[PDB]
RNA sequence: GCUUAAUUUGACUCAACACGGGGAAACUCACCAGGUCCAGACACAAUAAGGAUUGACAGAUUGAGAGCUCUUUCUUGAUUUUGUGGGUGGUGGUGCAUGGCCGUUCUUAGUUGGUGGAGUGAUUUGUCUGCUUAAUUGCGAUAACGAACGAGACCUUAACCUACUAAAUAGUGGUGCUAGCAUUUGCUGGUUAUCCACUUCUUAGAGGGACUAUCGGUUUCAAGCCGAUGGAAGUUUGAGGCAAUAACAGGUCUGUGAUGCCCUUAGACGUUCUGGGCCGCACGCGCGCUACACUGACGGAGCCAGCGAGUCUAACCUUGGCCGAGAGGUCUUGGUAAUCUUGUGAAACUCCGUCGUGCUGGGGAUAGAGCAUUGUAAUUAUUGCUCUUCAACGAGGAAUUCCUAGUAAGCGCAA
């Protein structure tokens, strides 16, 4: 009650941007990139998505309700209506959001780099892509802030496409070599989209049409 | 309060939310903020 | 039996006509009185603040923006009839009330 | 730092159905509830205890967590001197 | 620059200098000459009761803020004060090693392949003489013919929808209760609920509509460019958002440098608890502010808007009735939001006057007397209303400009 309006559709945002941050930094295996939070009535339901649900269900209850003994105590939130169903994440390149959880931690334990750079590639742009993003600018052994590249792809953006092609996907390093701020983009195929626009704006296609009848002499029919 | 990235000063005191502005513009996206015009 | 009032403030204008279509659906198959739902001006949010970390460079900015739209139906119905249909038209990012104001 | 020991139910006691510490970067104002400290005590207290393992700390915007692990059976079961199967960390509560 | 008890520094051609969101006192704190107490993970150890300390003084002490002094009754209780050597300890006055994306710039007004030609070969044609375009935009020529990225396209806005469907949180149209009414038919009112009927104006969803259309010139008759009448609209229809080649070792948040000396552990990194940071005479390149006046001041009236904002664990918006010359003070409400503040009765301008060209009533720059508010505190005037004083200042030498047709300029006073 005594509630402000406006404020309340921007202060869950500020409580939408912080979650997310343990699922960046307790986790690195099963992919729970994307978050997502579904209120009902008096419960908030923030759904666990998790490939290998044995960190959180355990011996019946590992982290199910170990974490949210945290965030519930955290932000002074009622016990039990803490709602956390369990679920699957969604596929390793074979998905959207998780070609950031993708490539967070695929460089190497320890060996060369353009190794580890040149098979995070024939994946996805063959099975279910045609755009993604990494960031690497960084050096090899010397006193040089050296700068080469790769990527995979243009990417689909024309105009509200750069608002629903980015997201909410910021994931750090679980790899031996390379520690600062990582990030990645993700901008797939359009031939498969199933929601919304399905080719770029530029693209026209005419059809072929049938062969014909050659003169149609009258004969013409009176049922 | 200094949040993070070396600021006390340019607060967002607006809206509630007490941002440093720094900071503010790679945390406006899951905010839900976006910038059209 | 009490004349109620139902209120929704969102952000996704996608996900705000499949919800105001399915309201005045279920209760137009039980045929009770109501009244269209009327549409608000919408509010924007917005901040301009410099592109820059630190202070060194010419100069002009940024402007961001949040878009907040708001509808809202009054109705009148029995309570058995409403106090189950408004709790089948869940979805994310969208927010339902219920006013029963009858002053 | 100082560890005082007046109290150790405000030192370590009820976190064995809790398991898990918030807190606040934080600074003089000596009061908190569900956890041991006032408003310093077992913060400072905790940098010895992380110094012996058992607590895993993230920062995350200044809210300090912690949770047990397997090498929590060592001093909570004896200096407690509770037996088993009424303490313990991996099963904190009636479910987990 | 000077100055200093220190005036904390970053950045000097466009691409430094109203900018680091640097509008102000103790928050900021990075600085100066006082004050502090906090420095321990483990592994070392000794006084560990016959004593460290926990004494915090326990208040007169104690000279100088509770104090660090004992003059003693101790919660005494080895926490830890300690004493070290590792390694701690850890964090803040700078960036650097296995990672940078965040900026500003030259402003991709241009870069690159597939089969073909030409060369032993590196390499080359395509990617051109010409005209055309805002544009390697396009026509044409042609050993080259198809094509991608960038530019178009898209995206968000501002303009047109008597065509929908749906309005006590918009509005009119009546029926009334109802007051004026010249009255006499009438023109202005009347408000919760007097009730009914409405969507044109209003708001927001769904669609539509412009393509340079149609005619006349002009040109290799080609790409196009000029007129014309129609049309809400014929300057990419108006304005933006978004798009990577590069030496500024300014990109650093519990970036870590994924540096080993910064004392990096009686810390010169914390706080509370202290006066002094941007704030000292005689010249600015500091981007217009108030001028230099009758197209003007002063005094009476007339009276019109747009996008934004807001109170519960708590003081945000503020209208009437209040006292007073303001400034304010007191009594109330209303407003979690098209409802309330708020029609935000803004200013220039607008009539009727007073004034009479003199540095006068133009212009108030330094000042002394006063009343108020805000906080722990305004002296070195933090701001605001009184009355006084009216001092440079008669259109600016040589020079040189953030701003494009509802544009340049005035005029705002919303966050």
């Amino acid at each position: 009650a005594l509630i402000s309006k406006k404020r309340k559709l921007v202060a869950d945002g500020v409580f939408y941007a912080e979650l997310n941050e343990f699922f960046t930094r307790e986790l690195a295996e099963e992919g729970y990139s994307g978050v997502e939070v579904r209120v009902t009535p008096t419960k908030t339901e923030v759904i666990i998505r998790a490939t290998r649900t044995q960190d959180v269900l355990g011996e019946n209850g590992r982290r199910i309700n170990e974490l949210t003994l945290l965030v519930q105590k955290r932000f002074k939130y009622a016990p039990g209506t803490i709602v956390l169903y369990a679920e699957r994440v969604q596929d390793r390149g074979l998905s959207a959001v998780a070609q950031a959880e993708s490539m967070k931690f695929k460089l190497l334990n320890g060996l060369a780099i353009r190794r580890a750079a040149y098979g995070v590639v024939r994946y996805v742009m063959e099975s279910g892509a045609k755009g993604c993003e990494v960031v690497v600018s960084g050096k090899l052994r010397a006193a040089r802030a050296k700068a080469m590249k790769f990527a995979d792809g243009f990417l689909i953006h024309s105009g509200q496409p750069v608002n629903d092609f980015i997201d909410t996907a910021t994931r750090h390093v679980l790899m031996r070599q390379g520690v600062l701020g990582i990030k990645v983009k993700i901008m797939r195929d359009p031939a498969k989209s199933r929601t919304g626009p399905k080719a770029l704006p530029d693209a026209v296609t005419i059809i072929e049409p049938k062969e014909e009848e050659p003169i149609l002499a009258p004969s013409v029919k009176d049922y | 309060q200094c949040r993070v990235c070396s600021s006390h000063t340019g607060l967002i005191r607006k809206y509630g939310l007490n941002i440093c502005r720094q900071c503010f513009r790679e945390k406006a996206n899951d905010i839900g903020f976006n910038k059209f015009r | 039996i009490i004349k109620i009032r139902i209120t929704l403030t969102s952000t996704k204008v996608k996900q705000l006509e499949n919800v105001s279509s399915n309201i005045v659906k279920n209760a137009e198959q039980h045929n009770l009185v109501k009244k269209g739902p009327v549409r608000l001006p919408t509010k924007v949010l917005k901040i301009s603040t410099r592109k820059t970390p630190n202070g060194e460079g010419s100069k002009t900015w940024e402007t961001y923006e949040m878009r907040i739209h708001k509808r809202y139906i009054d109705l009148e119905a029995p309570v058995q009839i409403v106090k189950r249909i408004t709790q089948i038209t869940i979805e994310p990012g969208v927010d339902v009330e219920v006013v029963v104001a009858s002053n | 730092m100082l560890m005082p020991k007046e109290d150790r139910n405000k030192i370590h006691q009820y976190l064995f159905q809790e398991g898990v510490v918030v807190a606040k970067k934080d600074f003089n104002q000596a009061k908190h509830e569900e956890i041991d400290t006032k408003n310093l005590y077992v913060i400072k207290a905790l940098q010895s205890l992380t110094s012996k393992g058992y607590v895993k700390t993230q920062f995350s915007w200044q809210y300090y967590y912690y949770t047990l692990t397997e090498e929590g059976v060592e001093y909570l079961r004896e200096y407690l001197n509770l037996p088993e199967h009424i303490v313990p960390g991996t099963y904190i509560q009636e479910r987990n």
